[PDB]
């Protein structure tokens, strides 16, 4: 049989992959690139097999011919008697988060404020809020809307990267990988927690997972949920308990993609790997846990319960949904 | 809306 070559984005994901590889007896091995788009190109070249992707990146990958294989499934809100691998996915809630103490601020007063995004091209961090903003403003100049932002993957000299902070050395300011302090869900929430920005575009789970002692990380360990508010599109502000009535969109879950001719094999191997190292896996926490990374969401989100099988052998557009695809395509006309 | 970015 053949080995599965995973693609790690940046050096923190590489280290985790290398641990997985050792534990897997080289059933999985590792390629690494500096950005998600570069890992997508390694897969298109056949130099890696697969990686797990946010839906905005699935859009890129799917325009290039890669296909969805298995999706992240977090814990369901409702009792289900189905095994995790067979439970339908629920989608996550993209939200706009602000500090409660920043009292004037609503969706309708974002212009000229400071923003924190997960990365350019990602769902909650970029496609949904900027797609909404370009539409409501009637303008493609999304790069001149906020006074300053951290939007990993934008031009590092531009206002969209001005709040980014890079690594322990200021190296790699604004790169779209975990070496940027403000990258991803937890990075963009930290940018708001620290008052670097006025608003963060993340998902509902990020706010709960990084407050009220749910994270022991230094920057998060003392944050309280009640000190944050969600911006609803009708101009109101709500406590973070009200995400089901105050969100920007429901996003498709992150999912693994591969080339079509490797998808079946990638799927079989991941199903076995999560049986060893997944949540309650045979050898997690003893040896290695595929869905943990000290809150840093490396390779997978730390809140992944399993990777689940997809219904209907979906194309990428069927997985993302026609509404979302159409929103992305509308926004990409601006660039 | 049609081609690969790379
Ligand atoms: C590495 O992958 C191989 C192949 O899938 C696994 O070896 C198999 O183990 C299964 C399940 O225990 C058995 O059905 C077979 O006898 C083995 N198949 C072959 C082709 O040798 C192996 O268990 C995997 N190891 C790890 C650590 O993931
Ligand atoms: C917002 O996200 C949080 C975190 O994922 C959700 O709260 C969790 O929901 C699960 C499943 O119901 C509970 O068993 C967990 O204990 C909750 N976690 C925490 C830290 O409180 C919350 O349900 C989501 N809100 C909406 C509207 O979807
Ligand atoms: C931004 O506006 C565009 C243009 O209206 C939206 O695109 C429409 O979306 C609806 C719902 O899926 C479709 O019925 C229309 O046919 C789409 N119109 C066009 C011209 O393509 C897009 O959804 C909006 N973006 C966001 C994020 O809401
Ligand atoms: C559940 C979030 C909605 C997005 N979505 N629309 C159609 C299919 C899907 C999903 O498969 O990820
Ligand atoms: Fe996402
Ligand atoms: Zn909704
Ligand atoms: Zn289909």
């Amino acid at each position: 049989y053949t080995r599965v070559v995973w693609c790690a984005v940046g050096p923190e994901e590489q280290k985790k992959c290398q641990q997985w590889s050792q534990q897997s007896g080289q059933n999985v091995t590792c390629a690494t690139a500096s950005t998600t788009d570069d890992c997508i190109v390694l897969v298109l070249k056949g130099e890696a097999d697969a990686l797990n992707l946010d839906g905005g990146y699935i859009y890129t990958a799917g325009k290039c011919g890669l296909v969805p294989v298995l999706a992240e499934n977090r814990k369901s809100s409702k009792h289900s008697s189905l095994d995790c691998v067979l439970r339908p996915t629920e989608g996550y809630l993209a939200v706009a988060v602000v500090k409660k103490a920043n009292e004037g601020l609503t969706w309708n007063s974002l212009k000229d404020k400071k923003s924190c995004h997960t990365a350019v091209d990602r769902t909650a961090g970029w496609n949904i809020p900027m797609g909404l903003i370009v539409n409501q403003t009637g303008s493609c100049a999304f790069d001149e809307f906020f006074s300053q932002s951290c939007a990993p993957g934008a031009d590092p000299k531009s206002r969209l990267c001005a709040l980014c902070a890079g690594d322990d050395q200021g190296l790699d300011k604004c790169v779209p990988n975990s070496k940027e302090k403000y990258y991803g869900y937890t990075g963009a929430f930290r940018c708001l927690a620290e008052d670097v920005g006025d608003v963060a575009f993340v998902k509902n789970d990020t706010v709960w997972e990084n407050t009220n002692g749910e994270s022991t990380a230094d920057w998060a360990k003392n944050l309280k949920r009640e000190d944050f508010r969600l911006l609803c599109l009708d101009g109101t502000r709500k406590p973070v308990t009200e995400a089901q009535s105050c969100h920007l969109a429901v996003a498709p879950n992150h999912a693994v993609v591969s080339r079509s001719d490797r998808a079946a094999h990638v799927e079989q191997v991941l199903l076995h790997q999560q049986a060893l190292f997944g949540k309650n896996g045979k050898n997690c926490p003893d040896k290695f846990c595929l869905f943990k990374s000290e809150t840093k969401n490396l390779l997978f989100n730390d809140n992944t319960e399993c990777l689940a099988k997809l219904g209907g052998r979906p194309t990428y557009e069927e997985y993302l949904g026609t509404e979302y695809v159409t929103a992305i395509a509308n926004l990409k006309k601006c660039s | 809306l049609e081609a690969c970015a790379f």
